[PDB]
């Protein structure tokens, strides 16, 4: 209307720099595929699975904040340019009547106008932004020793004592799966094991003992919450799934002997589990 | 069970409001 | 959801995540409507501009949620769903009008502190309540924010969003877009001038616009998060599917259905 002044304020962008020498369009993209990437970095980081822990809650929504203060810093100044744009491209219709070109629409457009002091202060305030919550991590996991980095080793026993236990679930699964009355509780097992895992190719890390002990109970509940539904009782001996030996397909005949006896020894399980259950029911 | 539809077992049931309803109301 | 803030715990009971289960992915939200039956928008099952077609098996319910980011176990139900029905007019090609569909989950889910459904209005309620500057409140775990590039991503929060906005009068929606609006929906949000600001964002798409009604005080979802242009941008709002407006639907799937 009487026009709007000012940029959002959470960018640290001196209000000076876009007002400095732009660069040449063709070395331009390459300025604005970097700061692309480092948004996509930056965002990776603060979703990184052994953030998701209350403690790491501020120190996130401080990232948070500074991301899309420098977001919404180059959103604004698409705002403007495109606005520039727009009157650009009429005044350029009225010299070539016959141009049949059309006019790209916001989401065509792509920034024209950009300073090295603007990419510079961007890329800088990120990097400010990323090393300061590094900085809050540290000190939330110093305050926190069940969210203290794993080394390697206890990383690797501790995630082999989840997939062990997921697996475990995976054969109540694969003894139920077939299994007219109980098939979704069974199916819904394995959805539910697979959800708190994590994609197989690039799944959630055991990375601290907080997430070890979290996650265990998270499975030994799911596998509670099967037991629980179905009716039937947990027993105490489960044989893990192992693909090399109980494959569906290309072990058969293993795969059957896992499914007779996990069967077997849900018919032969007393009640007594229902007392220590992880979760309260009922 | 939509004839207990749209209370809520923490605010609405307890007699609880929440931090914004009353902006809501105050709209009417 | 832009320009929002973290819900308080069981707020939002009625409240479903729909997610994809492999490659994991929140895909949209989504709402408790009874103990078998969750109301999104069609556009989040089906949208063939952009290769998009969940079938039953590809899915998730999540209900009963606070937090993104980690599964709650004692609060978290994970429901598979039995059927998806998309609306058979949906318009998806020209402007999403009708953009909503039903999924029936396999079981019913039990209610709790944490899971409950939220009404669906009659006609009255609908003429009542559905005037502008009345507030309505959308939900989700969707983007914070839109951002300068579509490949920027996703910036969503950990704890369910919440906004409340009000609704604008049928000729400024109109005015304020390209798109052809419809009848079967309403947009809702603040004027340039009013001050305010917020609004529903990518991934909030089949969230509720629930309002409470001042007679029975209990808690009426009126919209469904369908689309908008950017989000939170100024002259612009965002737009709804209108649920009494495709009621008649809703009943004949659940009354012919399970
Ligand atoms: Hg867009
Ligand atoms: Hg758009």
């Amino acid at each position: 209307m009487i026009v709007t002044k000012d940029y959002s304020k959470e960018s640290r962008v001196n209000e000076n720099s876009k007002y400095g020498t732009l660069i040449s369009d063709w070395y331009l993209k390459g300025r604005l595929t970097s700061l692309e990437s480092q948004f996509i970095n930056a965002l990776g980081i603060l979703e990184t699975y052994h953030y998701g822990e209350k403690e790491y809650k501020d120190a996130k929504d401080k990232l948070m904040t500074r991301i899309l203060g420098e977001d919404q810093y180059l959103l604004e100044r698409k705002k403007v340019q495109y606005e520039e744009y727009k009157k650009l491209y009429k005044k350029y219709k009225e010299e070539n009547p016959t141009s049949k070109v059309k006019m790209k629409t916001f989401d065509q457009y792509t920034i024209e106008d950009l300073t090295m002091r603007e990419y510079n202060e961007l890329t800088e305030s990120l990097k400010s932004a990323v090393k300061d919550f590094e900085k809050d991590v540290e000190i939330i996991e110093n305050q926190h020793h069940d969210l203290k980095p794993f080394t390697d080793e206890m990383e690797e026993k501790a995630t082999a004592r989840v997939d062990d236990l997921a697996n475990k679930a995976y054969s109540v699964y694969f003894a139920f799966v077939r299994d007219t009355q109980h098939k979704t509780e069974a199916l819904e097992l394995k959805a539910k094991v697979d959800l708190v895992l994590g994609d197989e190719d690039k799944p959630h890390r055991i990375s601290n003992e907080r997430i070890e002990k979290e996650m265990i109970k998270d499975l030994e509940s799911i596998i509670e919450d099967f037991f629980i539904e179905t009716g039937l009782n947990k027993p105490d001996n489960i044989t893990s799934y192992d693909s090399s030996k109980h494959h569906y397909k290309n072990h058969s005949e293993g795969f059957e002997a896992l499914v007779k006896e996990t069967r077997e020894a849900v018919t032969n399980a007393n009640d007594s589990w229902k007392t220590k259950t992880v979760k309260k029911y009922g | 069970g939509e004839a207990d539809c749209g209370l809520r077992p923490l605010f609405e049931k307890k007699s609880l409001e929440d931090k914004t309803e009353r902006e809501l109301l105050e709209s009417y | 959801i832009v320009e929002g803030s973290d819900a308080e715990i069981g707020m939002s009971p009625w409240q479903v995540m729909l997610f994809r289960k492999s490659p994991q992915e929140l895909l949209c939200g989504a709402s408790l409507i009874s103990d078998r039956w969750v109301l999104t928008a069609a556009h989040c099952l089906l949208y063939p501009p952009w290769d998009k077609n969940f079938t039953e098996n590809d899915l998730l319910v999540r209900i009963g949620k606070h937090s993104r980011t980690r599964y709650e176990r004692n609060i978290e139900k994970i429901s598979m769903l039995e059927k998806i029905y998309i609306h058979p007019r949906y318009n998806w090609r020209e402007n999403l009008d009708r953009d909503i569909a039903l999924m029936k989950l396999k079981k019913p889910v039990a209610f709790s502190d944490y899971i409950h459904p939220v009404c669906l209005p009659d006609r009255e309620t609908a003429a009542s309540l559905l005037q502008a500057g009345y507030k309505g409140r959308v939900t989700g775990w969707g983007n914070l924010k839109e951002t300068w590039t579509a490949n920027v991503g996703k910036g969503q929060p950990s704890v369910l969003q919440v906004v409340n906005l009000p609704i604008v009068e049928r000729p400024v929606c109109k005015d304020s877009t390209r798109i052809r609006i419809t009848d079967n929906m309403f947009c809702a949000g603040y004027k340039p001038d009013e001050g305010k600001r917020g609004d529903a964002c990518e991934g909030d798409s089949g969230g509720p616009f629930v309002m409470k009604s001042p007679f029975n005080n209990r808690w009426y979802q009126m919209g469904i998060v369908s689309w908008g242009e950017g989000c939170d941008r100024d002259g612009k709002y965002g737009f709804y599917t209108h649920v009494f407006r495709l009621k008649k639907w809703i009943q004949k799937v659940i009354d012919q259905f399970g």
